């Protein structure tokens, strides 16, 4: 689980 | 003598893992004669060494401003761990000591809505995509808006406005030309919070 | 140092509404104990006025002084751009403090009212979000508001102005109310005053 913003990344569980 | 000042990092540095976060310990009217500053760093109270002072810079009421700042770890900020500063120098009695944190309290998680454009908007050349973030805390928050996988232009995101259950909200306001709304184009609202599952969340609007 | 000005303007919707009392309001602090009294002379366009309100001192218990005169305004004044001075009069000053504000400058806009519903996915809790999208005003003094069947609705929050990309205003409103009323396709009314409106007020309703 990872979450993208723009290509950029946030976080992952 | 010299005064103190502790400042937190910004939102999106602790939310996005592939950034940097860091506290900055902000020192104002250090004088040209004892211009020597010593900085103490602790979290929860145990000292860590890997602090880097940045490039001292005189004022024109000719003091300097010295500075420290420390690299953070992101889940240690939002455990909500202690940072304290402490800073020594001979104009001063004693050292000062300032003390940062995140905010207090137990997050609450932005419900995230999208609204369409007014019917009676469709008369001018553009249109409003709203997106309308609230019941979060704390009030850290980023919002943007994008359109296949880029960034949108035309936005405006209000600050966040404390309601009275001890929560926040905001709105964000995208402008986009009628024609892109009405030949079906899909806009999305992308949010950053601490309270969100990986710290996002992303919700659509299209005709 | 010396006594600090600081000259406040009236209240946007007092400033609109008739039935209410726009002040403009002049403040000066760090005044001494050594050097207290305090003079103010007002003006309106150039030309002095004599009806001010001038309040005793108050005592700030952190060496200082603070004292406050107000000037009452005629609202056509305050929507016609008419400037206000105060000048302040001291001891401890070399020469006295003026200070002049006036309704913001610059050609009014009217004000694009927008009542939206709430989103389908607000349909899960016990209370849904009514918004008032208010937009391209100029300058941003307004005042907006909420009613249904002739009843105030008092449970709502306005972000302030926002300055918009075209040198305009704009700003949101958030009515938050029981889903059962929204369901029942009651009728609610956002209520918005502003100078570049007719009759300077309007009324958008919102309903299912
Ligand atoms: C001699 O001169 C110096 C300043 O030099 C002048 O600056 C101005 C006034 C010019 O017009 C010129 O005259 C000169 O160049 C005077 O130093 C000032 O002293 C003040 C105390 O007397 C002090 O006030 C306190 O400021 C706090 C906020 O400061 C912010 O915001 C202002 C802008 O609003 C900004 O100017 C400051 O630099 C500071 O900015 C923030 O810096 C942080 C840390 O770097 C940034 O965040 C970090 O940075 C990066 C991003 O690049 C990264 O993301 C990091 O991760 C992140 O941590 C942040 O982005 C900056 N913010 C902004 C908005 O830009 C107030 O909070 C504080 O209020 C509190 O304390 C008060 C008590 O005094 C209380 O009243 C109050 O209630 C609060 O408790 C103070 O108001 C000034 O900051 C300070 N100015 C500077 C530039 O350092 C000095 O006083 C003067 N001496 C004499 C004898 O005259
Ligand atoms: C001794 O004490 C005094 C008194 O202060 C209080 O008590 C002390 C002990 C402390 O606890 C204080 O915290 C207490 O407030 C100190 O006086 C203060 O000095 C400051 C300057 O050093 C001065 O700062 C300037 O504030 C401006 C905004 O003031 C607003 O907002 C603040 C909150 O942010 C609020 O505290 C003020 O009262 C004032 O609030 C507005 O007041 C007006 C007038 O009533 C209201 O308008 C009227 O409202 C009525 C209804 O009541 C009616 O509707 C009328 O129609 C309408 O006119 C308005 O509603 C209020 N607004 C709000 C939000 O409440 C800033 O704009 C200004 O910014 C400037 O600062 C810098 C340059 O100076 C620049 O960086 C910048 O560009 C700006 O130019 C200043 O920060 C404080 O206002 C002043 N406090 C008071 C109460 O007068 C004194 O300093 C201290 N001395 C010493 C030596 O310690």
């Amino acid at each position: 689980d990872c979450a993208w913003h723009l290509g950029e990344l946030v976080w992952c569980t | 003598g010299p005064s103190v000042f502790l400042f937190p990092p910004k939102p999106k540095d602790t939310l996005m893992i592939s950034r940097t976060p860091e506290v900055t310990c902000v020192v104002v009217d250090v004088s040209h004669e004892d211009p020597e500053v010593k900085f103490n760093w602790y979290v929860d109270g145990v000292e860590v060494h890997n602090a880097k002072t940045k490039p001292r810079e005189e004022q024109y009421n000719s003091t300097y401003r010295v500075v420290s700042v420390l690299t953070v770890l992101h889940q240690d900020w939002l455990n909500g761990k202690e940072y304290k500063c402490k800073v020594s120098n001979k104009a001063l009695p004693a050292p000062i000591e300032k003390t940062i944190s995140k905010a207090k309290g137990q997050p609450r998680e932005p419900q995230v809505y999208t609204l369409p454009p007014s019917r009676k908007e469709m008369t001018k050349n553009q249109v409003s995509l709203t997106c309308l973030v609230k019941g979060f805390y704390p009030s850290d928050i980023a919002v943007e808006w994008e359109s296949n996988g880029q960034p949108e232009n035309n936005y405006k995101t209000t600050p966040p406005v404390l309601k009275s259950d001890g929560s926040f909200f905001l709105y964000s306001k995208l402008t986009v030309d009628k024609s892109r709304w009405q030949q079906g184009n899909v806009f999305s609202c992308s949010v950053m919070h601490e309270a969100l599952h990986n710290h996002y969340t992303q919700k659509s609007l299209s005709l």
